[PDB]
């Protein structure tokens, strides 16, 4: 659909759509700019990865509220309503299947092959752990565990070249050690791991701060943060 | 609070 | 597209749909529920309402935002960027265009026609009201002045209605002043009968509440407050 | 401050 646009223009039209909220848009754009098959710059990755992180959020919002209906409507003396509640969800549970498998897909072809610097490659594939993820939040069938897998093994790729190439206040780095930890602690039924590695994650961020700049970190401070949240959340 | 991520 | 879906599986889907903050599916559940062609109940079009007014009003608040971008690219020595600006607010204009052509189209054939309680005449024509309103947001063609002629008489025609029907505290008979009285100022380029009109209706109301039994107008009292809001923004 | 309708 965006085969006529040139470059440039998608590029400044998901720009606009980040400004204006409109991130179907937004992904539409910057998918239609990763499909003039050159490689993204870090400008361009971060507005691809922010289109489609808002839509799949939207839908996986109204997941978890449509499944939490479902699931009381299938307790203890709840009464039977019908099959609307199942399908409505199925409905949501298929559109975000199929805007994961999108950007899964992007990743694929060809994100992740033609990425041989380490802020690029890991981004990538940080990215690829977030969208198997968000499969794994939904499945509930034969392949969960294949697609658990395939997010762990993602995520793991990803932190094996960010411990090896960039520092650990590198806003990447946090962000996929944030993620990585979610997912061990609700995706894979590990929550001293996920602990283990926001604790760390953390406390070797903070003795590297001394080599920064600032006002130049704003994100990777943000991220710490998260990452604080967490571990006040689940300690 | 529900847990964070980025 | 909703054709095949009982009425009532499709009212309790655009329930789901709120709770999920769905607000295109919720929208497009209603549709399809009109399109049965038995007339709504008061909860009923709160809900269709409620959709299209949450549809429109995310395309309205992406549309400002890329007419101001356009505006400040054609000042005094702001630099050509070139068509992508425009092109892009053309296409989200053209997309709100659409979304209130159907509600209008909806209102038109036929929850107009068939309401003869006056509750249910105010609210609809206070849409049709509404919706030209929004077509009059973006109009800068031939037909601005019959778009705004259309959004005023529907109205007016609520407004006569609402009077000799309905008591002041009424929240229909009060957002239909509320929103006629923003129409007069920012539409209608009257803003001293905007205020009159916001004015004449909150004291109107707050002489009434005598009659009210509490907590049963709450939606009175917010609606309330926004005239006096708006009161406190023009004076 | 956005004028408000409803
Ligand atoms: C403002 C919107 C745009 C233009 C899209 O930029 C988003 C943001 O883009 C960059 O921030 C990235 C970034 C985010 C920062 C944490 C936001 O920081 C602040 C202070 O707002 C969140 C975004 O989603 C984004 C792009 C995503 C990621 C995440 C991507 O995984 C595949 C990994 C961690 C994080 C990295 C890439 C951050 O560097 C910038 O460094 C941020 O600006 C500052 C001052 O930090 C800007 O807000
Ligand atoms: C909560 C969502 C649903 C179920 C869709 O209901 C929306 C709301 O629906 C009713 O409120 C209506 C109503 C609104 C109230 C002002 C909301 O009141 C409160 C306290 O939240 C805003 C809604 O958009 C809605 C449906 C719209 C209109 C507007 C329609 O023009 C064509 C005219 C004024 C207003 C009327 C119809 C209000 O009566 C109810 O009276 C509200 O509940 C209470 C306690 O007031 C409920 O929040
Ligand atoms: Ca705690
Ligand atoms: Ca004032
Ligand atoms: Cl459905
Ligand atoms: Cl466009
Ligand atoms: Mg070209
Ligand atoms: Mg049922
Ligand atoms: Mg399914
Ligand atoms: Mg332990
Ligand atoms: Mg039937
Ligand atoms: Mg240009
Ligand atoms: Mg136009
Ligand atoms: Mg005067």
């Amino acid at each position: 659909a965006m085969g006529s646009m040139e470059r440039a223009s998608l590029i400044q039209k998901a720009k606009l759509a980040e400004q204006a909220e409109r991130y179907e848009d937004m992904a539409a754009f910057m998918k239609g700019a990763v499909e003039k098959g050159e490689e993204l710059s870090c400008e361009e990755r971060n507005l691809l990865s922010v289109a489609y992180k808002n839509v799949v959020g939207g839908q996986r919002a109204a997941w978890r509220v449509l499944s939490s209906i479902e699931q009381k409507s299938n307790e203890e003396g709840s009464e039977e309503k019908g099959p609307e509640v199942r399908e409505y969800r199925e409905k949501v549970e298929t559109e975000l299947q199929g805007v994961c498998d999108t950007v899964l897909g992007l990743l694929d072809s060809h994100l992740i092959k033609e990425a041989g610097d380490a802020e690029s490659r890991v981004f990538y594939l940080k990215m690829k752990g977030d969208y198997y993820r968000y499969l794994a939040e939904v499945a509930t069938g034969d392949d969960k565990k294949r697609i658990i897998d395939s997010a762990r093994s993602a995520y793991q790729e990803a932190m094996d070249i960010s411990k090896k190439e960039m520092p650990p206040t590198n806003p990447i780095r946090l962000g996929l050690a944030l993620n990585f930890s979610v997912f061990h602690y609700e995706i894979a039924n590990s929550p001293e791991e996920a602990i283990s590695l926001a604790k760390t994650t953390f406390d070797e961020a903070m003795a590297d701060l001394h080599t920064l700049s600032e006002d130049s970190y704003k994100d990777s401070t943000l991220i710490m943060q998260l990452l604080r949240d967490n571990l006040t959340l689940w300690t | 609070k529900r847990r964070k991520s980025v």
